[PDB]
């Protein structure tokens, strides 16, 4: 189930269960345009900078 | 209900304000002093989706995602300040502006507008006004015996009375000009009222500073150009056939959706 | 119903007037002591959509 | 029963309201003076289902229609007594039973014994007494109506025209036959002399049409007419899902 949700304070968790990746899971930046790449990169966007 | 649609209706939208931009100008060429206006048109929204520049695989970025686009929207309609052809029509009462210059009138609410239009007339009272009976700015007055009225290439204007071989100075006519002559606010009657961006008036008499010169038995007709205006209805017309046919198109889309 | 309809409409009783106005200084022209005619004409009202 | 099928009519029932207000806009191209109404929908009340965090919805109502303000194109009438409005303000003008109703259509005439009423009859009030040997009827931009008499070389100062103008015009209440009374939504009629305080001005000889664009109603129309079809297949589609449960 890749269908993935970023939690209030930028976890990311996929039914609740939170992703693991290369170090552990995932803190993303809270608030911000995720996109993840052909081979899992993933990068993002804060709102209202460049 | 589909995004094609609302795209196409914006696109509708702005060549019907093409068209309304065309039939203004079309319905303005007899109207002395009159400015030909022009529409601006811009993009609207861009759907991210894939964001362009995003990292895919690690160490290649992604060049030209998925932007979208919403359909169009008018920006602005600036008229151009050109100088009209002049006319001569052998009175003492037209005025005619050759550089780039307002006259200033005083509304009698107590403000002041601004006009091109040099037909003048005298009320009862003998003042210069407009012809919409709006009293001119400065409120120069004529006498009652007057055989012959001379407004010179400076403003001056004098009058020739009997028994009196010399003129008669009675008042000075000043132009107004502005930072931007496109900010000016048309009120309709040939009168624009100054905005916030058109700067503030500016007096200067006619021949100093850049106001132009005042001729007299001249109008300053509109600067309309007709061929270009037709060509501009063939175009006005073709798109917006197009823009009807994409939303046909897209009619027989959502049809056969339905229809199943 | 559509706005350059009445803009043209306009236009056209605009020029129907400065015809009538040729016509009648025409129809004068052997008569004594007559005064020539000549219309002027001004901007209608004008839509602020965005102020400028 | 628990079912889709209110969800689907509500959606019906909502497309059914906008092509209503479709109709109306389309129907009223003619009249003088008439602003477009346009229907705001906003969804029903939802339905939270708790977990050991979902939320289902429950269809869509019409709120409240409103009618736009803006300034209509204007129309040469070449009758001396029609007076259109350049910007914000309304007529008032007399009912019958007493109460003082709001129009914009500035299309009138003289009635038997002087009195300048609407097309319907109606008085205009302040009581603008018009004289039997009137050759003139001037009314000017601020409202002063004058009246040439034959041989007096000034004309007559009969009456003015005050314009009423109300600091939230979308709020009045259409009675019918073109004219508004005011509400509680739009109170506080301020009477004012036209072309201060906000006012408009009148041209004499032109009346304001109406504001109905057309392009706008015909692709609403469509819009209308395909979301109506996708509802239908809704109810059907739920209908023959009730259809399969009763079998068993």
């Amino acid at each position: 189930n890749g269908n993935i949700q970023v939690g209030p304070t930028g976890q990311l968790t996929i039914q609740g269960h939170p992703v693991i990746g290369e170090g552990g899971p995932i803190t993303v930046p809270e608030g911000s345009e995720i996109t993840i790449a052909a081979d899992g990169t993933i990068s993002a966007l804060n709102p209202g900078d460049p | 209900m589909i995004s094609s649609l609302w795209i196409a209706k914006t696109g509708l939208d702005a060549q019907q304000t093409n068209m309304d931009v065309i039939a203004n100008n079309l319905a303005n060429v007899s109207t002395n002093g009159f400015k030909r206006q022009r529409a601006v048109f811009e993009d609207l929204l861009y759907q991210t989706i894939r964001q362009p520049g995003a990292q895919s695989s690690e160490q290649t970025t992604l060049p030209s995602g998925l932007q979208i686009g919403t359909g169009v929207r008018p920006v602005a309609t600036e008229r151009l300040h050109s100088q009209g052809n002049l006319s001569q029509t052998n009175n003492s009462k037209d005025v005619a502006i050759k550089g780039q210059g307002f006259f200033q009138v005083m509304l009698p609410d107590g403000t002041s507008a601004y006009t091109r239009d040099g037909s003048f007339q005298v009320d009862q009272n003998g003042q210069l006004v407009t012809a919409g009976g709006f009293q001119v700015q400065p409120a120069i007055t004529i006498p009652a015996n007057a055989l012959s009225i001379t407004i010179g290439r400076d403003g001056v204007v004098s009058v020739t009375q009997q028994g009196q071989a010399a003129p008669v100075q009675v008042g000075q006519l000043n132009l107004t000009t502005f930072m931007n002559d496109t900010g000016l606010e048309s009120i309709g009657e040939n009168l624009y009222i100054e905005t916030q961006s058109s700067g503030a008036p500016n007096e200067s008499t006619p021949g100093l500073n850049g106001a132009g010169l005042l001729y007299q038995g001249y109008v300053e007709t509109s600067n309309v150009n007709v061929a270009e205006e037709l060509v501009n209805m063939i175009q006005v017309q073709r798109a917006y056939e197009i823009n009807s046919k994409a939303v046909s198109t897209t009619d027989q889309m959502l049809q056969k959706l339905t229809q199943l």
